[PDB]
């Protein structure tokens, strides 16, 4: 058993030491793509009753968060404008489609 | 709508369950069957609920340990009834 | 004096009190209300064991 | 006299429930802080 | 089951008897002590029948006595009429004649015309019915086994025996043969039964041998009536307890001999009888758990007036049955204003106790 | 279909005031159809069941034009709305009772006893007051209603406080 | 505690299960707890001695199991379409918990088993259904607030509940539907306010308690058993059944203290008209009530004969008449209870 | 006048006594119905 | 998963292929009145033959449920013990199985296995 | 699409399960709904775990017993129907069809799965059970369980209560 | 979370049977709550929560939210039925699958 917990202890820390590499290359890519997002939320929406991106219609979605606080988007709305060849290759990948 | 897309499909099929469980059959079986079916649905819907949520995800087993009890003792009843009148027939009733 | 008598203790004693044309038809009354279970005959399997048998 | 004005003051003090007395329903996060403390117990002791 | 004198002496009760007499039965009591540790070999019923005056009084008494059971002797109508100070009630004259006047079996046989004489009838099935219950209490207590001379399960064959001489009513026939389910339900069979066979003609000897101003002198000595036991008993009364308890049959007392019958018993064994619990025969006594051991013991121990409670039947559509109100208010009257009777027994001062103004005990089951 | 019978003038929108009625009319008629269908009549197939809801259900809305009507008439031309309006109103409505029940007297004196309704009825859309009105007051315990807690976990601070903000 | 010792055993967690809902926090485990009493209660009403113990096992069973199924199922939905237990408001997600519980409890409209029951059931069994599997189910309608089903409710909770038992001439069906007619009468009070309601049941559990405690006891279960039950004097026939009185609370009864507790109350809250139908049906409930009555009130009656002594259990008629005296001379503690203010 | 009270009355609730015992003697299947009914009128009106 | 779901649907396929293939490989034969009657033993076969339902197969497929039921509440023990908190993880689960052996022994004493019938 | 189509064999046994009359139909048709419902929570589950779980509870033991009482087996054996069959195989391919048809994403569950978790979730790295089952023995949550246990063990004290009429 | 009325020692095993606020961003939100709810009983709060309320449930409810995307991605679906949208046009560009 300390064989096994000595080499799981060496996944793990060499699980440490990748780990903030991925998470920095991984904001820039939400950054940018949040901008397209939003940017196809205005364009696609142009001639629509009232309506104000990142919102419904007004009032805004999260009220008690102060000014500039950035929600992240369910799943789905960051999916808003994507095909099920984009959306199943990340959700069905335990599933291996 | 969200119940719609969502827990619309749990709806249409606990109603049906019910349908079933007031319907005309033979014995109780099928009564007791038909509520099984509702367990199950019951158990849909309490999961997707519980899915919304974090860790509170293990609740099922509280549900599924007394769904079973129900049904033992529903089987337990009818059991202990053939038994005594030698039938469990709805038309002992 | 009047007092309460059979045709007075005759007037309930019915399944209804009113007895229409099926409660007055059928009635049910084990006064201890503990009715004791007759037994019935619970008839067993038959297996003609053999001869086709080792 | 008296009654009158008790029965003025219990209609106000329903009407509105602000204090903690008879039309009152007292709330409670005992059990939500409680929780709380599990998952500050736990997170801290993750880990062999 | 067993005689001493096989055992060469005494049998001995396999652990300290319970004071069922003098004391209450608890289900606390039944988690604290339990029920069929004291219970041995002769845990068990053994009735007696026979035509009427066959002297089986002796014949019991002496085969409980030698077979260690207890005799309980027979019925005694007089019970209704005797008191903590004994006086008979049938003392108190005709007052209040038509309904509230005794009738004793020396009435009966006197003259069964009487519609009064449907009374005992039932209550002497009741008497009987009372005498089993004590005899049931007395097994589940002690565990020692039991005699009882006669059975409520026997007595409708009396019964339908009056009705076909004529002396009771419809009405009455009816009534007893419904209520008799009611109760007898609600009893446990005997283990054995033993009945015993002579003729009309050699009964009537006998019986003329009794020599007794209000019966043998009486009138309603018919072989009919006197016969209607043989048939009822043959095959009415016999078939029932034949599929339930063992049956024997000697051809009567007076040739009866105890020793061989005391060997015949003994030698029907009923360990034999251990096999499948499911067959219909010594039915009524597979208890499964000392638990249910207990619940027959505390059944009995502590719901004896809810077993006379089931006697409650109204039945106002007989009118021998039905009693007078304002005679049966005096009726009333006289009972519990005559002598030994204004309190509970031990209380009516009155006639004697003491230690009274700080005695404040009630006997288990004890009468009222 | 959504209107109130007693939002309007007593003599004004018939069709819409009867329709305020006949609504709370219908749910009384097919409520009770259900009920009885099931308990006494039991008539095998649709159109028998057709045919006792239909049973049901007419006489209600009898009922309920008969009641409106007479007394919509009564504002139209006797130019009063009073307690006597509705009790010539509870009049017609027994009227018909007596109509569809074919019982002579069961429906008249129905038709007394509905213009007492009525009368009542309007008592209440006049002085102010209602059936049943909400509550003024919802009780839930006594003053120690706060001091009932039996509770044996060690509860840590608040994250709340009553006192003033200090800024 | 009627025969065997597991009737403790099942009856312990029966109260732990009960408990739970009452001590309930979120509709979840209210639910958990009333499961619990639907396992430990079915043994006791489902005898092996006897038949009709067991068929009311099954409508029993097949009832309350469909009515927590419900219950739950209506609670997710709420607790989803409101992500929170204490809805902002009360809309459809809400009146199917209310049916749920109704049916659970024996409630007007959904009362249908309940007269069946009380065939099968013994006594103490159906006592003991009638007090405390009422219990959970009621304390829940508190926590739903929707005004208009618990006053349909309470319309037709006496109109059937004193209807019915003008008819009935089985002591069993009587109590039924003479406690859906009481029920009634809670269900307004919980509407109201609900330390009101707790005394009423209390009391009502009091009075049901000693009133089929001694039924029980002389083991009466039909009105022709009354008329012809024996008592020595035919007086104290008579000074016992002033209870059947104390069911219609009239003054001199002590059934008086709660009623009149939940009328003053509730015509505090102005509801009138719905005072006034109760009350005209409390006159049905006590009509047939009186109807018990002519065993006891005259004296001396026409009686069988075979009867000649009449005895009962030491313990239970010991505690049953120190319950009826109270029942009698119960008003004059005026002063004791200090809980209505 | 008694019978626009009197006995009348106990003679009409006799007849309504004699119908409950009409509703009440039936199986279990139809009440159960009831309540299903209306939990499935509550559902839709949900929705609608 | 769907790739475990995919290869079982495609073994039922062939699995089913299969046997529906051997049912038109097996030669066929005129039916006869007796070659299709339940075998017992070469003597005709009593009445309907359905078995009584009075027995305990169900008593002891509820002790199954029971233990069933108790076995999932002890799987994840294996996972949670390196997170849970020691105390309460082990004497959490040390109570369960103590309770289970009590239950046990007492039950032996019971003996409900050794039924009269 | 997996999910959907989970969804229309689901209707598809529904419309089964309401039609059967047989008992063993019936229990069949319960097991292969349990199936399905395994399937389809384990799909919006973090993981299968609780699909083995109360697989191997109410479909591996428990479905035991009914199919077990059940097994009055009518005295005869099954008369299919090819028909409702066709029409089971008509209703599943326009569904399956339509399925292919209806959107892809928008007719699909928002639950998270582990990989529907966003990356930055450092919880989200651990043993997929250990923190969902962590509060079902952690205090002060666990004592539950103790209560889930001695209701079985009650359980079983009222199955040889019921189960022990008198034989 | 609605107030047991008797609050014995047996509360004591349900009240924290299943918490929303643990490892949640809702649960947050639960807390601006919950302590609001204990400053002002559970009717006048019900009162006063007004976004406290609307936020929390929005959080786990996601009813606002996503019923933003359903009509969001409708629109886009309904001028591709209009037939301002073509074979290209229909679909955005997908977000590297390493992005959120
Ligand atoms: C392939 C192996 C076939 C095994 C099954 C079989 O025996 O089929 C036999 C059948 C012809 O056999 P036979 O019965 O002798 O002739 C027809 C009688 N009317 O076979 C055939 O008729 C078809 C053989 C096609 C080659
Ligand atoms: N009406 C009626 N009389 C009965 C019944 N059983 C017994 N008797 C009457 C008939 C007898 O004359 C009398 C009892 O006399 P026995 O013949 O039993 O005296 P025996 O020599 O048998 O000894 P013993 O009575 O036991 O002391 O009681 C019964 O069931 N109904």
């Amino acid at each position: 058993a300390k064989k096994v917990k000595r080499d799981e202890i060496e996944m793990r820390s060499a699980q440490n030491v990748i780990f903030p590499i991925l998470v920095a290359e991984r904001d820039r890519e939400f950054l940018r793509q949040l901008r397209r997002n939003r940017d196809e939320e205005a364009e696609l929406m142009k001639n629509v009753p009232g309506w104000e991106v990142g919102t419904w219609y007004g009032e805004p979605v999260f009220k008690t968060l102060p000014e500039d606080t950035l929600v992240t988007p369910i799943f789905k709305e960051f999916y808003a404008h994507s095909d099920w060849k984009s959306y199943a290759k990340r959700a069905h990948l335990k599933l291996w489609s | 709508m969200i119940m719609i897309l969502y827990w619309s499909l749990p709806m249409i099929l606990f109603i049906l369950g019910l349908f079933c469980f007031v319907s005309n059959r033979k014995h109780l079986l099928s009564m007791l069957l038909s509520l099984e079916f509702i367990v199950l649905m019951l158990f849909f819907m309490l999961f997707i609920y519980l899915n919304m949520l974090n860790y509170e995800s293990y609740f099922s087993m509280m549900f599924l340990t007394f769904s079973v009890c129900e049904g033992a003792l529903g089987l337990s009843i009818l059991v202990s009834m053939i038994r005594t009148h030698g039938n469990d027939y709805f038309q002992s009733f | 004096k009047w007092y309460p008598d059979p045709e007075f203790m005759k007037q309930f004693s019915g399944p209804v009190m009113y007895p229409d044309e099926v409660t007055s038809l059928w009635t049910v009354p084990p006064w201890n209300s503990k009715v004791t279970p007759v037994e019935k005959s619970v008839r067993n399997l038959t297996l003609n064991f053999g001869p086709q048998h080792p | 006299q008296i009654r009158l004005l008790e029965d003025e003051v219990r209609r106000k003090m329903s009407e509105r429930n602000d204090y903690q007395a008879y039309y009152y329903r007292p709330s409670v996060a005992k059990y939500h802080r409680i929780s709380k403390e599990a998952a500050d117990e736990l997170e801290a002791l993750r880990g062999d | 089951i067993s005689g001493k004198t096989m055992r060469g002496g005494p049998r001995v009760p396999k652990a300290a008897p319970y004071p069922y007499k003098t004391k209450k039965y608890s289900v606390f009591n039944a988690i604290f002590d339990k029920t069929s540790k004291r219970f041995d070999e002769n845990s068990k019923v053994i009735c007696v029948e026979g035509p009427i005056a066959a002297g089986k009084s002796k014949f019991a008494k002496e085969l409980a006595e030698e077979l260690d059971m207890e005799y309980y002797p027979a019925v005694d109508l007089d019970l209704i009429y005797i008191n903590s100070y004994g006086y008979d009630m049938r003392k108190l004259d005709p007052q209040l004649p038509p309904s509230c006047r005794s009738y004793d079996v020396r009435n009966f046989c006197l003259d069964p015309s009487h519609d009064l004489a449907a009374q005992f009838q039932i209550r002497m099935y009741m008497l009987r019915y009372s005498q089993y219950i004590d005899a049931l209490q007395h097994v589940l207590s002690t565990g020692q086994g039991v005699v009882l001379e006669r059975s409520p399960y026997s007595d409708f064959v009396f019964m339908e025996a009056m009705f076909r001489q004529g002396y009771l009513s419809r009405g009455a026939r009816s009534v007893y043969n419904e209520l008799r389910q009611n109760t007898i339900g609600e009893l446990l069979k005997p283990h054995l039964v033993i009945y015993l066979d002579l003729p009309v003609d050699a009964v009537k000897k006998q019986i003329k041998a009794r020599n007794v101003d209000y019966e043998v002198q009486s009138k309603v000595f018919s072989d009919a009536y006197l016969s209607d036991l043989e048939q009822l008993y043959k095959q009415q009364y016999l078939k029932d307890i034949s599929t339930h308890a063992e049956l024997l049959i000697y051809d009567w007392t007076a040739g009866g001999e105890t020793e061989v019958v005391v060997e015949d018993i003994e030698r029907i064994d009923f360990n034999q009888f251990e096999a499948d619990i499911h067959n219909k025969k010594m039915l009524d006594w597979r208890f499964p758990l000392e638990a249910e051991w207990c619940e027959a013991r505390i059944k009995y121990c502590h719901e004896k007036p809810d077993l006379m409670n089931y006697f409650n039947v109204p039945r106002f559509d007989v009118p021998e049955l039905v009693r007078s109100a304002d005679d049966g208010k005096v009726w009333r009257d006289v009972w519990f204003n005559a002598p030994g009777m204004k309190y509970r027994p031990g209380y009516n001062a009155d006639m004697g106790d003491e230690g009274l103004l700080t005695k404040t005990k009630i006997g288990i089951n004890q009468g009222i | 279909l959504r209107s109130k019978y007693y939002d309007h003038p007593d003599g004004e929108d018939a069709f819409g005031k009867i329709v305020a009625t006949n609504k709370y009319a219908v749910s009384a008629g097919v409520a009770w159809s259900m009920f009885d269908v099931l308990t006494l009549s039991k008539p095998q197939g649709y159109l028998p069941t057709l045919g006792r809801f239909a049973y049901n259900t007419g006489p209600l809305m009898g009922m309920a034009t008969a009641f409106t009507l007479t007394t919509l008439v009564a504002t139209n031309a006797r130019g009063k709305d009073d307690k006597i309006n509705y009790l010539i109103g509870g009049f017609a409505a027994g009227g018909v009772f007596g109509a569809w029940k074919h019982n002579h007297v069961a429906g008249l004196c129905a038709g007394l006893f509905l213009g007492i309704a009525g009368v009542i009825k309007k008592m209440s859309i006049e002085q102010g007051w209602e059936f049943f009105p909400n509550t003024p007051i919802k009780q839930y315990g006594g003053l120690n209603i706060a001091g009932n807690d039996w509770t044996i976990m060690a509860d840590p601070p608040k994250n709340w406080t009553t006192e003033k903000p200090k800024e | 505690m009627f025969n065997n010792s597991s009737k403790i055993l099942f009856i312990t967690i029966m109260i732990i299960g009960t408990l739970i809902t009452v001590t309930s926090n979120s509709w979840l485990g209210a639910w958990m707890g009333l499961e619990i009493n639907l396992l430990s209660f079915i043994p006791l009403l489902s005898d092996n001695n006897n038949l009709m113990s067991t068929e009311a096992s099954l409508k029993y069973f097949l009832t309350q199991v469909l009515a927590s199924t419900v219950l739950l199922f209506s609670s997710i939905l709420l607790m989803l379409k409101n992500n929170m237990n204490n809805e902002i408001n009360e809309s459809f997600t809400s009146m199917i918990i209310m049916s749920a519980l109704l049916l659970k409890s024996g409630a007007a409209p959904f009362h249908f088993w309940f007269p069946n029951m009380m065939e099968g059931l013994t006594w103490m069994n159906a006592l003991m259904l009638m007090t405390w599997q009422k219990i959970a189910p009621l304390m829940l309608i508190s926590y739903l607030n929707i005004k208009y089903l618990l006053l349909i409710s309470v319309i037709l909770s006496v109109i059937i509940g004193a209807i019915g038992g003008l008819n009935q001439t089985s002591l069993r069906k009587l109590m039924a539907f003479s406690s859906i007619n009481h029920l009634g009468w809670m269900l307004s009070s919980l509407m109201i306010s609900e330390s009101i309601w707790l005394i009423y049941f209390f009391f009502y559990s009091f009075l049901s308690f000693v009133l089929t405690f001694m039924f029980n006891i002389f083991k009466l279960f039909h009105l022709n058993q009354l008329f012809s039950w024996f008592v020595n004097s035919k007086i104290l026939k008579f000074t016992l059944f002033m209870n059947f009185l104390s069911l219609g609370g009239l003054p001199p009864f002590l059934g008086f203290l709660p009623k009149w507790l939940v009328i003053q109350q509730l015509t505090l809250c102005n509801q009138y008209f719905m005072l006034t139908l109760m009350m005209m049906s409390t006159l049905i409930t006590l009509f047939f009530y009186l109807r018990i009555c002519y065993s006891a009130f005259m004296m001396n009656y026409f009686e069988n004969n075979w009867i000649m002594k009449m005895n009962m259990n030491s313990i239970n008629y010991n505690m049953y008449m120190i319950m009826t005296f109270f029942s009698i001379f119960g008003l004059f503690l005026i002063s004791l209870f200090y809980f209505m203010f | 006048s008694e019978y626009f009270g009197g006995q009348h009355l106990y003679q009409k609730l006799s007849m309504y006594s004699k119908t409950l015992f009409l509703m009440h003697n039936n199986s279990l299947k139809i009440y159960l119905l009831l309540f299903v009914f209306w939990i499935l009128i509550l559902l839709i009106l949900l929705f609608l | 998963m769907f790739s475990i779901i995919f290869i079982a649907l495609l073994i039922l396929l062939i699995t089913t292929i299969v046997m529906f293939l051997a049912s038109i490989l097996s030669k066929k034969a005129l039916i006869d009145r007796e070659k299709s009657s339940p075998f017992e033993c070469g003597f005709d076969p009593k009445s309907s033959s359905r078995l009584p339902f009075s027995l305990r197969f169900f008593l002891i497929t509820i002790i199954f449920l029971i233990f069933d039921v108790e076995i999932a509440l002890i799987l994840p023990m294996i996972i949670i013990m390196k997170y849970s908190n020691i105390m309460i993880w082990t004497i959490t689960s040390i109570i369960f199985i103590l309770i289970l052996l009590i239950g046990l022994y007492h039950e032996w004493n019971q003996g409900m296995l050794n039924w009269s019938n | 699409m997996i999910q959907l189509m989970l969804y229309s064999l689901i209707i598809t046994t529904s419309i089964i399960f309401l039609n059967m009359i047989h008992p063993l139909a019936l229990g069949l048709t319960l097991l292969i709904q349990t199936i399905f419902v395994c399937l389809l929570t384990g799909l919006m589950t973090k993981s299968f775990w609780y699909s083995y779980i109360l697989f191997l509870i109410f479909l591996g033991g428990m479905l035991v017993l009914f199919i077990y009482v059940t097994s009055l087996a009518s005295n005869e054996m099954f008369n299919l129907s090819m028909k409702l069959t066709l029409f089971s195989s008509l209703i599943l391919i326009f569904m399956l069809i339509l399925s292919f048809i209806m959107d892809k994403t928008s007719s699909s569950l928002f639950l998270m799965n582990n990989d529907m978790q966003s990356i930055i979730n450092m919880n989200s790295y651990f043993m997929e059970n250990s923190l969902s089952l962590n509060k079902l023995y952690n205090f002060p949550t666990n004592f539950i369980t103790i209560l889930l246990m001695n209701y079985l063990l009650i359980t079983l004290i009222v199955i040889v209560k019921i189960t022990k009429l008198f034989k | 979370s609605l107030t047991p009325f008797l609050r014995l020692p047996l509360t004591d095993l349900t009240g924290c049977l299943i918490n929303h606020q643990t490892y949640d961003k809702c649960g947050k939100f639960e807390m601006k709550m919950m302590e609001c709810f204990e400053a002002y009983g559970l009717e006048r709060g019900k009162r006063e929560c007004a976004d406290l309320i609307s936020d929390f449930q929005e959080c786990v409810g996601m009813q606002k939210q996503l019923m933003r995307f359903h009509a969001m991605r409708n629109e886009r679906y309904k001028q591709w039925l209009k037939g301002e949208r073509k074979g290209q046009e229909f679909f955005a560009d997908p977000p590297r699958v390493d992005a959120y």
